[PDB]
């Protein structure tokens, strides 16, 4: 029933900033936390209980925590519009950034802040009765996001154990850029996304402005079009949790259908209807042209082409008006495609969910109104190739020690540059291993 | 005849649609440009494919509707 | 009411014609003063320049609805 | 591999969207990146009079039937 | 039969009014050609 | 979303949820139920033979 | 797809200032610079030779090069002169005495990196970059010695772009200076090596249109201009505006260009004639096509009939059915069959264009091929040799720095240009 | 059932627009996409499928892409007055044209613009259910048409497979010329066509040219005239698909029926009531009148002589009023005459269709409204002599290698061209050697 969203740095906390404007919406809560008396909700109702707690007055107040190291981000949040709705313990800021390095974020300066983190996460978890997992917002490009991410993961792993950990990343682009550092962080973080998470979800920026501007007629986006996207697509994953359905999913279905092997929890993401509203009056919309959508890579929002590698395991959601009839005729099509191959080991490649609340639309130009969406989840080698084009940006580094006296000097080995490039050199190598087929029997 | 009337008494009386500013719905308007003035601006300033795609609906060219001198038309 | 107003024609005005070979009349070789400037070397040293004005507009736009509108206007302890 | 479908990267080519098969080639046949652009060379210095332009020394283009195209690593139909 | 004798008599009668249009056309051309040369030529013995 | 039918007073006319799918589906279909069972309990053959 | 253009010298900046008022008033934009026009046929390709400025003006994407700023001084004060972008004006600060050794080594090598800077600041703003243009004389001295200097740094730095040029030539009655020889012969060895497609005009020829054809009683160099401007923006116009028929300048020379070294062409321009003829005969594409192979209406000094065409490239503005194009093409091949190279079976190409130059009806614009172009060059190398083996000059160049064995190398480059036009002149099926 | 439509460059585009006016006006589609809301008909029929579907909110889009390496002629598309009937995604314009080079199209420009048209047949293909074959337009004369043209035929040819391909080709003049390199382009397209087409029909424009000046009274057509007639000849082919008759003819009848040997497969097109209003009323128009017309080759569409060959099929398409007894007096009156010559190893020589509904009266046309039509396709060995001024020509220019630096330039072997004309060479010999009498037996 509940999940709790982690939110770090400054990635994390806009992500978070639209997420949570997106549930208000969806939901009805007003930004000073009520609900109207002229809608026809009724008091008696739970859904908003996955993602709000009343105190018993009606106000509602949400299950989140937003963490950064420099005030700035938070302070807009509290002067911003929805300062009534968070409770200010919730709002933690530290005073100086991590500057682009893991070591300050994970030896210096998130050290001091990571025990006030506990003590709020855990203040939430004893307001809980069947929380099922933390979903995390960060970025892995910057030094707090880094570091405080990964020390937080580690402890989060110590102290609740077998709750499930969802991530969201957003990973360094393969050719757009915003800092030179990005390799290092990057290297230096897949070592604790590798041991602290049980399904690991990888979003590219310049994919995200690729679907914008190639799907949606946007000339001029900015962040808050990518992040009402990825709200979009956090709020179809969870409402297999909220709303009434004929074929529901448990997030540990997710976990149980798409992870084969333990260390194999790097998956690939994709939103059907993406659309414009001029085109989407342009053309139908059938449960089969979303589902033949979810496959095609130009919908894809990680920087990768799954037609070098091959699917081990695909978990599609349909939200909405859909008729079991035209997932089933859908996932027969895409197995007859011969462009789209799965290890042989996996023979019932699918997992199907079906939840008839269509998807919000929030007020604005980056979405259609639709009855119906899907939303894709996928396993594949592919993503071995996402990989490589940051070891190389590293090699091409570390060749000359380009930075490293500064890492150096906020508290770590040099041992450790080398140690994380083996530790991602050794998943590609599973990664190649797994895709290998299995010809034992001759 | 209508070529060439001469001292006829038997003229051919004009067939109403066409007209020197190329509308029969709007009178003449002073151009922004003063070069301009002697000009047929609706004639010249329109594409043939353009012009079959507005007119093709029509026996008559006069029933069309007006071209506008707009990228997309009015 | 389609045809040109005899405004236009029974004056004596070089601007109707469009440049052309032939018209000639309004160019140098004709005016009364052929002095030659040194408007580079001035505005140069920065004592001289042009500088013509622009146009906006401030139309709004017709036609909105009643959630445009809406979404345009979008844009003390006491009991 | 050079990412696929991608909209950044080859400013002033004839590209639309670049490289939508996958494969490893450039995203156009006019040079996406090239030795010098916007900065410029120095030509002062690289004008003689000793080293004068010789008979049939000009410039190989592809109007003057050099195949420039193959010099590069862009992958043609075959 | 009937209904289709009649449509072919107003297309007939249609193409007729069209045929005259063109004829009808081609003077105004005329006279467009013909403002400009009157003013230049009037200028040019301004000129002289 | 806005409802298929006209003069819907509901804002949120798609808001089905465990609670809400409950307590209005609960009623209807047992009304439909029951009108049923009742009307099906005085067949006409005569009246069936006279539609058919 | 945009364009960009260079004026070097004293006849590019004055044919120049007349080329953007044509062009500034075809695309309706006013002299202060503000768009004034009256459709958006007009405004929807504004880019191909404007940038924009903001709220509504244009600036015209454009390099001025002179050593002295006098021309460019007058263009300026000049009635359009304010449209230009004032960092844009480029000037030394002495002559280039019509000597094209100082021209290309002295003052070219002082400024053409500034040159140099706008140009590539120009050309890399475009989202797609369409060939050069530049207008020359190649008798004179900056605009030959920097105009092949320029030429020679762009084909280095854009070798899969088109480069086009259009030129002005030596008279074969009167000279305007006395050292044409040499400027014209070392420039025509670096456009022959250099350029894609070269366009020659002959002063005589303007002169013998304005007198003859056009009867003027005091004709100006603002009419021969306009004559050059009228066939340079015909030249372009499908480009820039619809038509039946699209056309570009590389399909140009793919069509017009048989062999690398072959391209430099002739011109003409159809629709001359005088103000009391005009009444006597209708504008029709076959009055079009009988001017447009009329010598009247022909921009050259050599005659057709002394030479075989190898392609010619008419372009036609207006709205106009193809098939009165197609059967005039035909019928002028057919009728004059022995003047057309027999190896190549239709030597003519066409295009149509929806929007002519304001105040015609209609118009085209003749591009030709033709080998009577070897005349030319013939009597350039006469008078080189006649001056060189007396040192008639020599000594200015010398001076300046040049080696001796330049002036042989280009000489003998002219000559194998002239065998090798005799050589596919003469040629036969055998 | 459905129908795909490719158009390539300047002449297929301004087909296209003949096309789809004439296929709206005949099935009642407003150029903005939506039937009159008033017309209540009685029946809503299915007949718009062949070539429309719906966009689920009732606009009728339709089944084609629109294909140029220009943007002029499709951004003249755009801002035109069809501008809402036509889905955006289907207008696909590159930056610049292949400049008369066929090299230049296959090897060089082409190659970045296919993978977007595949995407958008892909797309297409996905939402039929009854497929029967791709119809394209394209000019062989021009860079873009026929490298372009060759490259997508070949990639369509590997994906789809046994699927039909028809295509409709304007081919070079006999004298009427509009480039220089025109062999060269037909040549090279002509190994393509051989290997990649099923049926190809073939166009001159000079023969449109003659037939509007001697049958219409216009003095100066213009290109809408010729697209005009093609609209209406390849509604006459596909009409069998959409309206109820005696004898449908499904478009594998067609390809069984008229198809001798695999390569045998270019044929020529004739339409009889060509007529003005003014020349309608003088004269009636039987059944057997156009019957006789569609023989006469004044009635021809290509610039070739039947009676210098032999007939070894044809196929007769009848829309309107037509009884099928007139139909078979008809062909039997044919069958007579002496100057008809059929191989003797083809005795029943004749393939008929027939419809009921009579052609379609467009409002600016220029054509009669007449209440039948017939529309011939037939394969003749007339064709060996098409191709051979063709390769005189070829023979003529590459003699002294007249342009062929600019091939080689732009990416081509000069051995590509020997080869294509050798195989074009092999081509013309099948057609002497099919029509040699078999005088083996004696
Ligand atoms: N999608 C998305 N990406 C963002 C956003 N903000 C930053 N990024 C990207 O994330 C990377 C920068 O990471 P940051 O979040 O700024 O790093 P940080 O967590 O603030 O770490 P410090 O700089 O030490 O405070 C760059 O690749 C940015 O493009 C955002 O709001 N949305
Ligand atoms: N019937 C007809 N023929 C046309 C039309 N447009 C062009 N043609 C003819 O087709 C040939 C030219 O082919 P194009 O379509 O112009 O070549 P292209 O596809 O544009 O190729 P590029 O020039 O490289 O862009 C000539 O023979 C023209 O006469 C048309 O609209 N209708
Ligand atoms: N048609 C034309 N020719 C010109 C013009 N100005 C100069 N010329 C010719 O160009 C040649 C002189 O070259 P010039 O421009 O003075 O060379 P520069 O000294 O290097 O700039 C002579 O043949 C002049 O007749 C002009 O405005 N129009
Ligand atoms: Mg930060
Ligand atoms: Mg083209």
């Amino acid at each position: 029933r509940e999940a709790i969203c982690i939110h770090i740095g400054q990635a994390g906390c806009q992500v978070g900033n639209a997420c949570w404007e997106l549930f208000c919406l969806e939901h009805g809560i007003q930004p000073d936390g009520a609900m109207p008396s002229d809608k026809t909700i009724g008091v008696e109702d739970d859904a908003f209980n996955t993602f709000f707690s009343e105190t018993g007055a009606g106000k509602h107040v949400p299950r989140a925590v937003f963490l950064d190291l420099e005030p700035t981000v938070v302070d807009e949040v509290r002067t911003g519009t929805y300062r009534q709705l968070f409770h200010p313990e919730q709002l933690i800021s530290g005073k100086e950034d991590a500057a682009n390095n893991y070591a300050r974020g994970h030896y210096t300066i998130g050290k001091e802040i990571v025990d006030l983190c506990l003590d709020r996460i855990r203040k939430l978890a004893d307001n809980c009765t069947g929380l099922q997992g933390f979903l995390v917002y960060h970025a892995v490009g910057g030094g707090t996001g880094s570091g405080l991410g990964a020390l937080l993961l580690e402890r989060l792993s110590v102290d609740y154990g077998k709750k499930s950990k969802l991530g969201y990343t957003v990973y360094p682009s393969p050719q757009v850029s915003t800092a030179v550092v990005e390799p290092y962080n990057s290297v230096l973080s897949t070592h604790s996304l590798l041991e602290h998470t049980d399904v690991a979800a990888m979003l590219d920026n310049e994919a995200i402005y690729d679907l914008t501007r190639r799907n949606l007629d946007i000339e001029r986006p900015t962040y808050t079009n990518l992040n009402r996207l990825i709200g979009q697509v956090v709020s179809s994953l969870t409402a297999s949790l909220r709303f009434d359905g004929a074929l529901n999913v448990d997030l540990t279905e997710f976990q149980t259908n798409l992870v084969p092997y333990p260390r194999i929890h790097f998956v690939l993401t994709s939103y059907a209807p993406v659309i414009s509203a001029e085109k989407a009056y342009h053309e139908q919309l059938s449960v089969s042209e979303i589902s033949n959508a979810v496959f095609e890579p130009a919908s894809m929002m990680t920087k990768c082409d799954p037609r070098h590698g091959k699917y081990m395991a695909c978990c599609l959601m349909y939200r909405g008006d859909v008729v079991p009839k035209d997932v089933n005729a859908a996932v027969a099509t895409i197995k007859t495609k011969r462009t789209i191959q799965f290890v042989d080991w996996s023979p019932t490649g699918f997992k199907c969910g079906i939840n008839y609340q269509p998807p919000t639309v929030v007020p604005g130009g980056d979405l259609a109104k639709v009855q119906r969406a899907v939303c894709m989840i996928a396993n594949s080698t592919a993503i071995a190739e996402v990989f490589a084009r940051i070891d190389h940006k590293f090699d091409l580094m570390y060749s000359k020690r380009a930075f490293v006296h500064w890492y150096v000097g906020e508290g770590m080995e040099e041992g450790e540059f080398s140690e994380a490039r083996e530790d991602l050199a050794a998943l590609e190598k599973d990664y190649e291993e797994v895709g290998a087929e299995s010809a034992d029997m001759d | 005849r209508i070529a060439h009337p001469g001292n006829h008494t038997d003229r051919i009386p004009p067939t109403g649609g066409s007209e020197y500013n190329g509308t029969v719905t709007e009178p003449w308007c002073a151009p922004a440009a003063v070069d301009n003035t002697y000009l047929r601006l609706p004639l010249i300033y329109e594409s043939t494919t353009h012009y079959q795609q507005r007119t093709g609906r029509y026996y008559t060219e006069d029933q069309a509707p007006p071209h506008g001198m707009s990228l997309p038309p009015k | 009411e389609h045809d040109v107003p005899v405004k236009y024609i029974r004056t004596l005005d070089a601007r109707l014609l469009p440049p052309r070979v032939g018209h000639n009349w309004l160019d140098a070789a004709f005016r009364s003063v052929q002095g030659k400037p040194q408007q580079l070397e001035e505005e140069f040293r920065g004592k001289r320049a042009f500088m013509p004005p622009g146009v906006y507009d401030h139309t709004p736009p017709e036609g909105l609805g009643l959630t445009a509108r809406q979404l345009m206007q979008a844009l003390d302890g006491r009991p | 591999a050079p990412p696929t479908a991608s909209t950044f990267g080859f400013h002033g080519t004839s590209a639309v969207v670049a490289n939508v098969g996958g494969e490893n080639t450039e995203p156009s046949v006019h040079p996406a990146k090239k030795p010098t652009g916007t900065f410029g060379r120095e030509a002062s210095s690289s004008v003689n009079p000793s080293k004068f332009l010789k008979k049939n020394e000009g410039v190989g283009t592809a109007s003057r039937g050099v195949p420039i195209v193959d010099a590069t690593k862009f992958v043609k139909a075959e | 039969k009937r209904k289709f004798l009649e449509d072919r008599a107003r297309q007939r009668d249609l193409l007729r009014r069209r045929r005259f249009m063109e004829v009808e056309e081609e003077r105004r051309w005329a006279q467009q050609d013909n403002l400009q040369l009157r003013m230049a030529n009037a200028l040019e013995r301004q000129k002289e | 979303v806005t409802a298929l039918d006209q003069e819907s007073v509901g804002m949120p006319a798609v808001y089905k949820s465990r609670y809400n799918l409950v307590e209005k589906e609960g009623p209807v279909r047992r009304e439909r139920t029951t009108l049923m069972l009742e009307r099906g309990k005085t067949v006409d053959k005569k009246q069936l033979r006279d539609t058919l | 797809r945009e364009i960009v253009c260079v004026q070097a010298g004293q006849c590019g900046n004055q044919i120049g200032s007349k080329f953007w008022e044509v062009i500034s008033d075809e695309h309706g934009v006013d002299p202060t610079g503000t768009y004034q026009g009256d459709s958006d046929l007009q405004l929807e390709r504004i880019n191909v030779y404007f940038d924009e400025a903001t709220g509504g003006r244009y600036v015209p994407r454009s390099v001025l090069i002179d050593l002295e700023p006098g021309t460019m001084d007058s263009v300026r004060a000049g009635p359009y002169g304010q449209i230009f972008r004032p960092d844009n004006f480029i000037f030394g600060q002495s002559g280039a005495g019509n000597n094209w050794a100082k021209g290309h080594y002295t003052e070219g090598a002082e400024l053409i990196d500034s040159v140099l800077d706008v140009c590539c600041k120009e050309a890399e703003s475009c989202d797609c970059l369409q060939g050069f243009q530049i207008c020359h004389s190649l008798g004179g001295g900056t605009g030959s010695g920097m105009g092949t200097l320029l030429i020679s740094k762009l084909r280095e730095q854009y070798p899969d772009r088109i480069m086009m040029t259009f030129s002005i030539i030596p008279s074969p009655k009167v000279s305007d200076t006395v050292v044409e020889p040499y400027n014209t012969t070392l420039s025509v060895h670096q456009l022959v090596e250099n350029s894609d497609e070269s366009m020659c005009i002959d002063n005589e020829a303007l002169y013998d249109i304005c007198f003859r054809t056009l009867k003027l009683t005091t004709p100006t160099f603002g009419d021969l201009n306009h004559l050059v401007s009228a066939v340079v923006s015909g030249v372009t116009c499908c480009l820039r505006f619809p038509g039946q028929l699209n056309s570009d300048l590389r399909k140009l020379a793919v069509n017009l260009v048989p062999f690398p070294r072959l391209h430099f062409f002739m011109m003409g321009f159809a629709p001359l004639t005088s103000r009391g003829s005009q009444q006597y005969r209708g504008l029709s594409v076959p009055e079009l096509t009988q001017q447009m192979f009329d010598a009247k209406n022909m921009m050259q000094a050599a005659d057709p009939r002394h030479g075989r065409y190898l392609t010619a490239s008419a372009l036609f503005r207006g709205r106009m059915s193809t098939k009165e194009v197609d059967e005039q093409m035909l019928n002028v091949q057919n009728k004059n069959s022995s003047y057309f190279i027999e190896w190549i079976p239709n030597n003519i190409k066409s295009s149509v264009c929806d929007i002519p130059p304001k105040g015609l009806k209609m118009a085209v614009t003749f591009i030709g091929n033709n080998t009577c172009i070897q005349e030319m060059f013939r009597r350039v190398g006469e008078q080189f040799t006649l001056m060189f083996r007396r040192k008639a000059f020599l000594h200015w160049y010398t001076g300046e720095g040049m080696d001796e064995m330049e002036f042989t190398e280009a000489e003998s480059n002219m000559n194998d240009l002239v065998s090798e036009y005799q050589q596919y002149q003469d040629a036969t099926i055998e």
